[PDB]
């Protein structure tokens, strides 16, 4: 079985410019385990970036939450790059501060 | 309340050299409290909550030599499991073992289950009953076959019904300050404008424990579900949980939608 990744793009707490805060990038319903997912600040990849321990839920696909603190700007785009063997190319999905 | 213990067990082969991978994470209700990870240097069954950091090295060296017991457990079941499909050598499989109990508002035995999964799809999983197993395949039958003579159902009848709870208690009063502690969402709401004739409302619920949430949204009092999009309950990151579910509206008519949160640390909110 080969289930497709879904992610979301989001802080930790409501985002106002200039406090610290944390990105997090939720990868959930995916079957390989392998995936590979990154932060990229301004297309730049972030070091310096955690991830929970690799858990399952109840159809038995995977999911991990990969995180960073930062400080959201007006000037600075955020994304999380994510590839896996379902997908032709990785996918970069953008962080949107009211989502 | 209604609470549970669970372990769920991953294990992937690196055919080309070494071992397989194996993860092991501990959780008790949305709380992950221990982890073992083979490619981690201590080697460990480590903490990951404050409250079972109290445990004396008796456990952590029980924890850890029971946890390596079964990685290579599911060492040995890999290349079963690839006899019983007929596989070849080079590729990977994911075995992946789930168990614990859920103890109810008595704080005695409800439910207990054991499953067990290969490359994505049921193997073969106990019954609700604890005394059968649902195989769902010929090969997981030769296991059934097995299991049933060995008599491995009544070996865990007892840890599910016995070590299980009477841990998930301990784990309960050693951790009251927040196991036993809801936090109920702190909700907000946004208005987004889409068009000049059209608006979004999305209806924020934050900060809460457990992560069941109920979001719903209501027109004139009656449920509204047409142009809702709504979202997979997220992890905060810190130990809660955020969700929101969102609403297009015709502009000037927001006062007719009102969201309707549902939590069990909250009398229902509107």
């Amino acid at each position: 079985i080969q289930r497709t990744p879904k992610i979301q793009v989001y802080s930790r707490h409501p985002a106002e410019n200039g406090k610290s805060n944390f990105l997090n990038c939720y990868v959930s319903g995916f079957h390989p385990s392998d995936i590979e997912v990154d932060l990229l600040k301004n297309g730049e990849r972030i070091e310096k970036v955690e991830h929970s321990d690799l858990s399952f839920s109840k159809d038995w696909s995977f999911y991990l939450l990969y995180y960073t603190e930062f400080t959201p700007t007006e000037k600075d785009e955020y994304a999380c790059r994510v590839n896996h063997v379902t997908l032709s190319q990785p996918k970069i999905v953008k962080w949107d501060r009211d989502m | 309340g209604s609470h549970s213990m669970r372990y769920f067990f991953t294990s992937v082969s690196r055919p080309g050299r070494g071992e397989p991978r194996f993860i092991a994470v501990g959780y008790v209700d949305d709380t992950q409290f221990v982890r073992f990870d083979s490619d981690a240097a201590s080697q460990r069954m480590e903490p990951r909550a404050p409250w079972i950091e109290q445990e004396g090295p008796e456990y952590w060296d029980g924890e850890t030599r029971k946890v390596k017991a079964h990685s290579q457990t599911h060492r040995v079941d890999l290349g079963t499991l690839r006899g019983y499909y007929n596989q070849s050598e080079a590729g990977s499989h994911t075995v992946q073992r789930m168990y614990g109990c859920d103890v109810g508002s008595d704080w005695r035995f409800l439910r207990g289950y054991h499953q067990y999964a290969y490359d994505g799809k049921d193997y073969i999983a106990l019954k609700e009953d604890l005394r059968s197993w649902t195989a769902a395949d010929m090969a997981a039958q030769t296991t059934k076959h097995k299991w049933e003579a060995a008599h491995v159902a009544e070996q865990l009848r007892a840890y599910l019904e016995g070590t299980c709870v009477e841990w998930l208690r301990r784990y309960l009063e050693n951790g009251k300050e927040t196991l036993q502690r809801t936090d109920a969402p702190k909700t907000h709401m946004t208005h987004h404008a889409v068009s000049d004739h059209e608006a979004t409302l999305r209806c924020w619920a934050l900060s809460f424990y457990p992560a069941e949430i109920t979001l719903t949204w209501q027109r004139d009092g009656e449920d509204q579900t047409q142009d809702t999009e709504l979202v997979e309950t997220r992890p905060a990151g810190d130990g809660t949980f955020q969700k929101w579910a969102a609403v297009v509206v015709p502009s000037g008519q927001e006062q007719r939608y009102t969201c309707h949160v549902q939590h069990e640390g909250l009398p229902k909110p509107l």
